[PDB]
């Protein structure tokens, strides 16, 4: 989840 | 895709340019308690993970992957990557681990946390090995990228994806050999050194698995709270 956010930024 | 048509020198440059910064520990630095050392490391690892995620995006081939696959690789590799970074930074400090410039710990400070000194010893042994081998920065960045691409590849069409990863991995192998050939190593020496480097990755995997056990063991004991991101990454194992 957080990983998904950070991977898209 | 882009990564496959890069020259060896272009690959190395890209990887060097992608390197995350070295971060500082919180300065707030007396003799350490179990909870305090734990707190420092946890906080540091969490901050490091953010930079690693952004580093990964700059590794040629990585963004070519689907989001699901990028996630899988990072979940599989993150602690290995932190560890090889730590070991690299610690090379110029025999007998010590440079967690940050303001957090350089010796083996006996590993005893502050229960079950930590085992992992410390393994990390120190790895640092010695890199020193004995005279590991170069250009080799290091290659190895770090191999860990990212390799560590989750066997546990995923998710076949053309695997193939791409294996093609990128092949490119990094070419890049490692290139560097060795440029350094004037004989053919024999090149294949020997390549083997020696890749065999250390088995030990790094082992350290990661032990460290993951340790980390899950500290979660259960709730001795300090872990960040949301660390817990997310830990849950993935
Ligand atoms: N004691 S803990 O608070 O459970 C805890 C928290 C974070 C971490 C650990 C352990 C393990 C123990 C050895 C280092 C390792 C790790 C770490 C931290 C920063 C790095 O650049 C590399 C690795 N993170």
């Amino acid at each position: 989840k957080i990983l998904h956010r950070l991977l898209q930024d | 895709s882009l990564a496959l048509s890069l020259t060896a020198d272009q690959m190395v440059s890209a990887l060097l340019d992608a390197e995350p910064p070295i971060l500082y520990s919180e300065y707030d630095t007396r003799p350490f308690s179990e909870a305090s050392m734990m707190g420092l490391l946890t906080n540091l690892a969490d901050r490091e993970l953010v930079h690693m995620i952004n580093w990964a995006k700059r590794v040629p081939g990585f963004v070519d992957l689907t989001l699901h696959d990028q996630v899988h690789l990072l979940e599989c590799a993150w602690l290995e990557i932190l560890m090889i970074g730590l070991v690299w930074r610690s090379m110029e400090h025999p007998g010590k681990l440079l967690f940050a410039p303001n957090l350089l710990l010796d083996r006996n400070q590993g005893k502050c946390v229960e079950g930590m000194v085992e992992i410390f010893d393994m990390l120190l042994a790895t640092s010695s090995r890199f020193r004995m081998m005279n590991l170069q920065g250009e080799e290091f960045v290659c190895l770090k990228s191999i860990i990212l691409l390799n560590s989750g590849v066997y546990t995923f069409k998710s076949l053309e994806e695997k193939d791409h990863i294996h093609r990128v991995l092949d490119k990094i192998t070419d890049t490692l050999i290139h560097l060795m050939a440029k350094a004037g190593l004989t053919l024999q020496q090149q294949h020997q050194r390549l083997a020696q480097l890749l065999l250390i990755l088995s030990h790094i995997r082992h350290m990661s698995n032990k460290g993951m056990e340790h980390l899950y063991s500290m979660k259960c004991k709730n001795v300090v709270p872990l960040s949301d991101l660390l817990l997310e990454m830990l849950d993935a194992h």
